């Protein structure tokens, strides 16, 4: 009963710099008889990369062209927002962003739009919820991209 | 009625390990370190001389040589110098004994400078010494002469013929010619008033002369006195004249006649000394040549011979190197023998010059051995070396220690802090199990 | 029945995943190594820039150094061969001197008669009879010296006067005056030499016709004019002569001129021991066997040296063996000042080995420069055991850092694979 559940909840020691393959060593974990189960259902296309879209709002089989209308998953701008460290997701169709953005971006009045997807959601943080699916994303994201730095540079230097 | 209390401690628990990680670094360091110097300076322990010695070892211990070598040097040319100040005084007594040998020769020879076949002078001819006291008198005698023979008792004057020996050998005859030298000639003229006059009209050939002149007479006293015996020659029976008492005025003082003279080495010694009785004098000749007269009261007197051939010397046989032989057959032996007295010195001198010779060269042989080695000594202190790995390596040694040194002395803190730290942090551990 | 343990695994991962720093750390000393050392080689190139090889002629500017060693030794050796010449030539110099010495020693004589002896054969033997008692003290009772060198007669021809005084036997002899002392003096001599000696028992010194006397006029002082010597020598002229009692008038003079002395003197028995005029001199014995008449006997005499203080004279001498001392004097100083010179070559050949140690200082002082300068050389070298040092060491060092890295990375991820265990005995 109860503490049955929590368990697998390692699960996200999945982080693994010498990763090769996850393809199918992810299934059986689900088998059991949650927020965590559901979101391993759609997490393991993130070590591919985690700025990738596959929305299962529109069609979970197939992309329509390369155009997201909500963004590839930036991490920071100099002319739009400064770096990501805390974003904070909406309940409806995916609306994200910073937790300490907002409450100075709406700053004494709360029902504007967003400028996300060229649509219209005039709410905002105060009925959001906490976002679990940005996790893996930046951390998977340096941990694949930095380490190609030490490789190159050590081979042209030691020519000689 | 809930309950309460969360999880709290997964975090805490990662320090401990988190430093403890430093556990294998530190050793990790330390023994790589180590244990590399070592393996490097394994090498150069034994590899700082690998060439270094083979030709290094010369100059150092050379140039310690030279405080040796070089005052050795001066040594041996100082003593060279004294061997030089030896070898010049061998050669001075080597000019002294050609001075001794020249001296002894011509003392020896000089038996030849008057008398080598002097015998031969006259060469068959005829010759006398009536006139002779300059080699030109003969103008004072030749046809004058005649002019003295006329104010005497039976004949006395120059005593020409009257000099003249028969016969008899010839050693002896020394004794009665000495005691006629006071009286050689005896020219006079009764009168004692023309001492002068007479004598200086008698100056045909000038007065170059030491004439002597004498006015004794025949003497007076009976032949049957106390004559002696015949066992060794007397020459007082060996005379003719014209008278016999010619050969007798002079007895006086010639006492001859009527003693037992005799000489020094027979008829028992010294007997000339005792004052012989019922006669007056009777000294003798020590020596047949130069000996004096011994006596054991009135003293002595030389007998060193003087006088020449003066009539004829050879008058029945006449040449020379056969009777009179003697002489220069042992004057020969003598110069043998002075030869072979200072061939001994000469083998002498000749041993001094093997000597100084070998001194010498093997003076210049050590020298020139120390010459190469000082040439070689002065010369390799310039070698190649190779100095800078030797430095370099020890260096690189210790650093090294003293970098493992630091890593070593930051240990022992870092390690204390763990136990104090789980000290501190591990008890919750059972804490929040119990609280489940 | 009971209820399972459950998991319980969880933390296992922990302890062997965070070790995974352990050297992606130790990366960076890798790096922080390779740039240090890279700079470091870069600094060994920018050594390798002043190549500057070692000196032209190493290879036989050794065998010039060579060369003016040898020098050295040659020129030292060839001057102390003359040096040798220089010793013999100031030996021989030395003994000219000596020779100079005696020479003119030979040459200021003193008043000394000595050297007239040299005139006969034997009487050397008479000269070191008298030297080698000369030489030593011992002691002498009553000291005696051959008379000839003791007298000082006056002029030469009254030296032949007074020669036949006593025979040249006598001249060779030496007189006694304590008559028992017969041969006490002759201890260490004994007879060795040819030498006799004279015996004295009187004497007489009296003014003889010192007035108005035996004659009608007078004339002169008497026969003393001069003559003097030893005590015993005169003594001895007393003794065996008288010659103090001959009535020497200077001029002209005869025997019968003389008879006026007929009568008995203080001379006794008739006539003179001996008389002598001018160069005739007379003997006089008894006629007992004869008709005892008085007889004089006469004989004349020539000119004599002896007794006389001076030993020859300037005018003959022993003289041309004066000039040979000056000339042979004069070659061998000459010939020692031309050594002189020669050793003033030596000298200088001496200055000549002094500048070869010049050129020796010099030379020594560059090849030393030189070779600190190869050891310069030897510092530039040294980066090829630098660089030998760091290519080993760093290729090593990644290679174990990468292989451990491989190694423990995949010993973890293949442990994440424990996690199939978990999924377990539940149910069905």
């Amino acid at each position: 009963y109860k503490q049955i559940d929590e368990t697998i909840n390692q699960l996200v020691d999945s982080t693994s710099p010498s990763t090769i393959g996850i393809e199918e060593q992810v299934a059986d974990i689900t088998s059991t008889y949650t927020d965590t189960l559901k979101i391993l259902k759609v997490l393991p296309y993130i070590w591919n990369d985690p700025t990738c879209v596959i929305p299962d709002l529109q069609n979970p089989a197939d992309e329509d062209d390369l155009q997201i209308e909500g963004g590839k998953i930036e991490l920071t701008c100099p002319i739009t927002c400064k770096p990501y460290e805390a974003p904070l997701i909406s309940r409806k169709c995916n609306h994200v962003f910073d937790r300490d953005g907002i409450q100075n971006y709406l700053q004494g009045y709360t029902t504007r739009d967003c400028p996300q997807a060229a649509c219209s959601q005039v709410v905002s943080m105060r009925d959001f919820v906490r976002d679990p699916i940005m996790e893996l994303r930046c951390k998977i994201a340096k941990m694949k991209e930095s380490q190609e730095q030490d490789k190159r540079s050590s081979q042209a230097i030691d020519v000689l | 009625e809930h309950q309460n209390a969360r999880e709290l401690l997964r975090d805490v628990k990662s320090r401990f390990e988190k430093e403890k990680s430093n556990q294998a670094e530190a050793q990790s360091n330390i023994d790589q370190g180590r244990k590399k110097v070592d393996a490097l300076n394994k090498t150069i322990a034994h590899l700082e001389e690998e060439l270094t010695k083979e030709m290094g070892g010369d100059k150092d211990q050379m140039r310690q040589e030279l405080e040796q070598l070089e005052k050795a040097n001066e040594k041996l040319r100082e003593v060279n110098n004294s061997l030089v100040v030896s070898l010049q005084d061998v050669k001075n007594e080597e000019r002294d004994i050609q001075h001794e040998r020249e001296s002894e020769l011509r003392t020896i020879s000089r038996s030849i400078q008057n008398k080598k076949v002097e015998l031969q002078n006259i060469a068959k001819g005829n010759d006398t010494f009536l006139m002779n006291f300059d080699r030109n008198m003969d103008r004072l005698l030749r046809t004058i002469e005649q002019r003295k023979n006329e104010f005497e008792t039976p004949a006395i004057g120059p005593l020409g013929s009257l000099v003249t020996i028969r016969k008899g050998f010839e050693k002896w005859t020394r004794s009665i010619q000495r005691a006629i030298s006071s009286s050689l000639n005896a020219f006079v003229v009764s009168n004692p008033k023309d001492n002068r006059l007479f004598r200086d009209i008698m100056r045909s050939c000038g007065i170059r002369s030491n004439i002597p002149i004498v006015t004794y007479c025949l003497s007076q006293f009976d032949y049957s006195k106390g004559r002696a015996h015949g066992n060794y020659p007397t020459i007082v029976d060996a005379l003719e004249f014209s008278k016999p008492e010619i050969e007798c005025l002079f007895v006086d003082l010639s006492r001859i006649e009527r003693i037992v003279l005799i000489e020094d080495k027979n008829e028992a010694r010294n007997f000339l000394q005792r004052n012989p009785v019922n006669v007056n004098m009777a000294l003798s000749l020590r020596d047949r040549r130069s000996g004096f007269q011994l006596s054991g009261g009135y003293r002595l007197d030389t007998v060193t011979y003087q006088d020449k051939i003066r009539l004829k010397v050879n008058s029945s046989s006449d040449n020379g190197t056969q009777y009179l032989k003697d002489l220069i057959e042992q004057e020969t032996k003598e110069l043998q023998n002075i030869r072979d007295r200072y061939e001994e010195k000469l083998s002498e001198v000749r041993s001094r010059l093997k000597e100084i010779d070998g001194r010498l060269k093997s003076t210049k042989n050590e020298m020139r051995k120390t010459n190469f080695r000082m040439t070689e000594l002065k010369m390799n202190v310039g070698k190649v070396v190779d100095t800078g790995i030797l430095n370099s390596k020890i260096n690189e040694r210790k650093n090294q220690e003293q970098a493992i040194a630091s890593y070593e002395a930051a240990k022992e803190e870092l390690g204390l802090k763990i136990e104090q730290i789980a000290q501190e942090a591990q008890p919750i551990k059972e804490q929040y199990d119990s609280t489940k | 029945e009971i209820f399972e343990k459950l998991n319980t695994i969880r933390d296992e991962v922990i302890k062997k995943k965070n070790q995974n720093e352990y050297y992606r750390g130790r990366t960076k000393k890798l790096q922080a190594t390779i740039i240090s050392t890279k700079e470091d080689f870069l600094r060994s190139q920018e050594i390798l820039a002043q190549t500057h090889l070692p000196e032209k002629s190493v290879f036989e500017d050794i065998d010039i150094k060579r060369k003016e060693i040898i020098n050295k030794e040659g020129e030292i050796r060839d001057l102390i061969s003359e040096i040798d010449a220089k010793a013999n030539a100031i030996n021989h110099e030395m003994r000219s001197i000596q020779r100079q010495a005696e020479s003119k020693t030979k040459s200021l004589t003193t008043t000394d008669k000595i050297g007239i002896l040299n005139q006969d054969q034997d009487l050397k033997e008479v000269r070191d009879a008298v030297l080698m008692v000369r030489e030593h003290p011992e002691m002498k009772d009553k000291i005696l010296e051959p008379p000839i060198m003791t007298v000082s007669a006056i002029n030469a021809q009254f030296a032949a006067y007074l020669a036949q005084c006593v025979d040249y036997n006598t001249s060779k002899a030496l007189t006694v005056v304590d008559s028992d002392s017969y041969k006490l003096f002759a201890n260490p001599i004994l007879d060795k030499f040819k030498v006799n000696l004279r015996e004295l028992s009187s004497a007489d010194t009296t003014p003889p016709v010192p007035a108005e006397t035996v004659r009608d006029l007078g004339f002169e002082g008497y026969l003393s004019d001069f003559i003097t010597g030893d005590k015993r020598v005169m003594k001895m002229l007393c003794q065996t002569s008288k010659i103090h009692t001959i009535p020497v008038s200077r001029r002209e003079l005869t025997p019968a001129q003389i008879k006026k002395l007929i009568t008995p003197r203080p001379n006794g028995k008739i006539l003179f021991k001996r008389i002598i005029h001018g160069n005739r001199l007379v003997d006089i014995k008894q006629s007992a066997y004869g008709s005892k008449q008085v007889f004089p006997t006469d004989v004349s005499i020539k000119q004599t040296n002896f007794y006389q203080g001076s030993i020859m004279s300037n005018e003959q001498k022993i003289r041309i063996e004066n000039e040979i001392i000056n000339l042979k004097n004069e070659y061998n100083d000459r010939k020692s000042t031309l050594d002189a010179l020669s050793n003033q070559k030596s000298g200088y050949r001496h200055e000549l080995s002094e500048l070869a140690s010049k050129n020796d200082d010099i030379n020594r002082e560059a090849h030393q420069l030189n070779e600190i300068r190869k050891k310069y050389t030897m510092r530039k070298s040294t980066i090829e055991t630098l660089r030998e040092k760091l290519d080993q060491l760093k290729r090593e060092a990644r290679k174990d850092v990468s292989q451990k890295i491989k190694d423990i990375d995949d010993q973890i991820q293949q442990l994440l694979l424990k996690q199939r265990h978990l999924l377990s005995k539940m149910a069905s």
